[PDB]
RNA sequence: UAGGCCCAGGCGACUGUUUAGCAAAAACACAGGUCUCUGCGAAGCCGUAAGGCGAAGUAUAGGGGCUGACGCCU
RNA sequence: UCUACCCAUGUCCAGGGUGAAGUUCAGGUAACACUGAAUGGAGGCCCGAACCCACGCACGUUGAAAAGUGCGGGGAUGAGGU
């Protein structure tokens, strides 16, 4: 059976990427806060 | 006209078919062609709005000319084609001046014939005229609402209207649907009637043409766990003369 | 023999007694061409101080002059009766009258007593394989009732309020748990109203030839295709076909019940 | 007197919404109105012909209902609205079915400008007048409850003992039970629409009391 | 490695679609029939609005209901 | 990125059957519609592999597997699968 899980390269960067986050608003927002917590690895 | 499928099988029983025989060629002109794709009821925020749509063959836009405008300068029909968009025949116009056109092809129209459009023109099959010259009596298709435009009403299959009064400033018409209305004299119709007049016999006879055709299937509202809807104050009720009570 | 008796049949008989008070009138349903062994004297014991009327259903297939003299014989012996085509309406409309008629002198002592007339409550009953239901849809116009081609379709008694005229109860039917006489279970399984895989097929198709022989010998002359009356049944059987030797027995059976025959009747 | 026969009749100024009445005590005449109700034992309900059922008029006629009143709905101004066939059935047709909870009183037409029919409105009202205040006898009631249960014997199961009427006005029964919480509305709906039918009882509300087994 | 066959009753005309992971059916859809609204910036819908679908289509054409092949009764 | 529907562009379906329209000869005729003969290759047509489903039974149920396996079964040029 298929699991949900089909890994793609290109779909993940422009889904989850820098660029579609800082795009809009509330992706700033997102950014902002990884930043503020200090993870390691922000956006993908 | 209609050609009746015998009943080689249970999806064959009652099938019925046209007989094209009205068509000369089998392939339009490059030059009067234009993408056109296909949508499936959404629109720009992309949600549905319109139900049962969607699916069907590829098409492609032919040019009609709804407008006419081209005064003088005979035309000879050249060939009278089939059309997917509209439920009409088209026809192909080489005009003698050299540029060729697409009208909306009237019921009688053999190829060879001299048509012409303008104030000066004769009453027969196929011309264009502002409502002033056409006389009383006559039959007239592709109505025009207000001068400048193209064609608004009474250009499906097998459709007509009439001419029946000259009052000063417009003229009276009544319509397919039994309206009486007064319009715009500077305005212009083609004279003749719709052909292709048996469009509506025709027997879909399957489940899988109406797919064909781009329509999707319709589920009842009670599975789903005479109120006049025209506005009340609308413009243009002064010229409804006689209502559609039908 | 014939024996067939199942539990059903049985607690038709218990029902019908413990809603017996609310009966106002009862239909009691015989065969024309059989109208004297289709009674069942075991539910007639059960039913009384009870007015009836003999209704014979399945008309159409019987010989007018007989069942016109049966009428005639149940008239004069001190029952009301008549002759109905439940298929297509022949002689329903005068069931309703009839009723009122009967039920009159208990209706106008209701009025007198100061209630307002009320709808008039009917029990159907009879053998299997008879109109029972087919009577109900076509009284009822509505097509509400089971019906079939075998015996045995219906299994439980139903109540059908028709307009605010009539309260019909129908039931399934109802044979004695054993037979006396063999001539009564050959006729009935003739007729139907058995299950037809309990019984033995080659005496009932006997019987039918000898019935035949005696009383019609000129539609048995015609028959079908062959001009013959020899002693014996091999003669006929072997006239279409190795070829089955006496399953042919279900071929004289099959169409005499669907009058390929013209109408007779076996009184 | 009418037909050898004395009446009082009472006007009560209409009604309107209880929202909107926020008048400078001038609706302090409705007091007024409400009383008349209480002093009166048949109560005609009047509706325009002319305008179509408007929704305060299904509340209005439940002050009625709910006083154990005979109710006689009437409409007036029939002069407006078109006269014709099929035109009788329209509103007739209408008026059962938003009215359901009043279906026993009689439908009279008539208006009052054109005085169209004027003259049946009071022979509505006595035949009204006697059903209000009528008695059925104790044996002949009785005889009628267990042929309603048999027919539906679906009442752990209610039980029926017994049944009589206690008041005239309007017609009280009392019904004898294991336990009257087994009663269910459904049930007890049941049974008044087969004791309307045993008997005439028109044009009047019932009311039915549940005892237990005592 | 390759079709078991023959009779009699219901139900649905047929090919198709459904409760991923308990119910594949008589349930849904379907070709045909019928009622109702709409004269064009149409009627209906999505959006607070701008802006769109219907359609670059015009009553033999589009929305919304009810039924559900085709032969004999309504 | 799983599943529902839609939009634009690609791609897949071993073999074998039945024989519609049309066309030609032609009893028939004065010629038909109807005989037959030849040609023709239509179908939400038939049998059946790849592919897609999931009707029956058995096993497994701290399983090889948080929906599988084995033997039978349905569709298989289309309202198809991807
Ligand atoms: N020719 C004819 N056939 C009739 C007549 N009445 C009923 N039938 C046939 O009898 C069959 C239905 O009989 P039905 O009334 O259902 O018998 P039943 O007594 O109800 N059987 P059960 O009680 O077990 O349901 C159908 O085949 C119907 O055609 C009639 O008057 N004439």
């Amino acid at each position: 059976m298929k699991r949900t899980f089909q890994p793609n390269n290109r779909k993940r960067s422009k889904v989850h990427g820098f660029r579609s986050r800082m795009s809009s608003k509330n992706g700033r927002l997102v950014l902002a806060r990884r930043r503020r917590k200090g993870r390691k690895v922000l956006s993908a | 006209a209609i050609k009746k499928y015998k009943p080689t099988s249970n999806g064959r029983r009652g099938m019925t078919t046209s007989d094209f025989a009205e068509i000369t060629t089998d392939k339009p002109e490059k030059s009067l062609l234009a993408p056109l794709h296909k949508k499936g009821g959404r629109n720009n925020q992309g949600k549905l709005t319109v139900r049962h749509q969607g699916g069907g063959h590829k098409r492609q836009y032919r040019v009609i000319d709804f407008k006419r405008d081209k005064d003088g300068i005979p035309g000879r029909v050249a060939t009278v084609e089939y059309d997917p968009n509209r439920s009409a025949n088209i026809a192909l116009i080489n005009y003698a001046d050299g540029e060729k056109r697409y009208i909306l092809a009237p019921k009688g129209i053999q190829v060879g014939t001299e048509i012409m459009s303008g104030p000066e023109a004769d009453i027969k099959v196929g011309n264009a005229l502002p409502l002033i010259n056409i006389p009383v009596g006559t039959v007239v298709h592709n109505i025009e609402l207000k001068p400048g435009k193209g064609g608004q009403l009474v250009r499906s299959a097998g459709t007509s209207a009439q001419v029946l009064g000259k009052e000063g400033k417009y003229v009276l018409v009544r319509l397919n649907s039994g309206e009486v209305r007064m319009i715009l004299s500077a305005c212009r119709a083609s004279i003749g009637q719709v052909g292709n007049e048996q469009h509506e016999l025709i027997n879909i006879g399957k489940a899988g043409r109406s797919r064909w055709k781009g329509i999707r299937p319709t589920v009842r509202g009670s599975v789903m766990n005479g109120f006049k809807t025209r506005k009340k104050k609308n413009k243009s009720d002064k010229f409804i003369v006689r209502r559609r009570k039908n | 023999t014939i024996q067939w008796f199942p539990g059903h049949m049985a607690k038709a008989r218990r029902e019908v007694t413990e809603k017996l008070k609310l009966i106002d009138i009862v239909y009691e349903l015989v065969d024309a061409r059989i109208p004297m062994s289709s009674r069942n004297p075991m539910i007639e014991d059960i039913l009384k101080n009870k007015p009836r009327i003999m209704l014979l259903n399945k008309a159409d297939k019987a010989d007018a002059a007989v069942t016109q003299q049966w009428k005639e014989h149940f008239e004069n012996q001190g029952i009301r009766s008549l002759s109905i085509n439940s298929v297509n309406g022949q002689g329903l409309n005068q069931i309703v009258p009839a009723s009122k008629e009967i039920l009159q002198e208990k209706f106008d002592r209701m009025r007198a007593k100061g209630v307002k007339p009320r709808a008039i409550r009917a029990l159907i009953i009879g053998i299997p394989n008879v109109g029972k239901s087919t009577l109900i849809n076509r009284l009822a116009k509505k097509n509400i009732a089971k019906t079939g081609d075998r015996p045995g379709i219906t299994t439980s008694q139903q109540w059908v309020k028709v307009g605010k005229e009539l309260e019909l109860l129908d039931t399934p039917g109802i044979l004695w748990p054993k037979f006396e006489d063999e001539l009564v279970g050959l006729r009935l399984a003739v007729t139907g109203a058995i299950k037809d895989s309990i019984i033995n097929l080659q005496d009932v198709a006997v019987f039918g030839l000898r019935f035949l022989e005696e009383h019609y010998p000129e539609r048995l002359k015609e028959r079908y295709g062959l001009d013959e009356i020899p002693e014996d049944i091999a003669e006929l059987f072997d006239a279409i076909g190795l070829i089955n030797y006496d399953k042919t027995t279900e071929v004289i059976i099959r169409d005499i019940r669907t009058e390929k025959f013209g109408r007779l009747s076996f009184e | 007197t009418y037909n050898q026969q004395e009446f009082v009749i009472v006007d009560t100024a209409g009604m309107r919404k209880k929202g909107k009445v926020y008048e400078t005590t001038e609706k302090y005449s409705v007091l007024r109105a409400l009383k008349a109700i209480d002093r009166s034992e048949v109560v005609a309900v009047v509706l325009d012909g002319e305008e179509g059922i408007i929704e305060q008029d299904k509340r209005i006629a439940g002050y009625a209902h709910e006083a154990g009143k005979a109710v006689v709905i009437v409409v007036n101004k029939w002069d407006a609205v078109d006269k014709d066939e099929s035109t009788m059935k329209e509103f007739e047709e209408n008026i059962r079915d938003h009215f359901q909870f009043l279906d026993y009183a009689p439908i009279l037409f008539m208006s009052a400008l054109t005085k169209k029919r004027i003259h049946t409105l009071m022979p509505a009202i006595i035949k009204a007048s006697e059903n209000h205040s009528l008695r059925v006898q104790t044996n002949v009631l009785n005889d009628v409850i267990m042929d309603a249960v048999a027919m539906n014997p679906t009442p752990s199961r209610l039980k029926i003992y017994y049944a009589t009427q206690v008041s005239v006005k309007p017609p009280s029964f009392v019904v004898f039970v294991n336990d009257p919480e087994l009663m269910h509305f459904s049930y007890e709906r049941f049974l008044e629409n087969r004791i309307r039918d045993a008997f005439g009882f028109e044009g009047t509300p019932i009311k039915i009391f549940a005892r237990a087994r005592k």
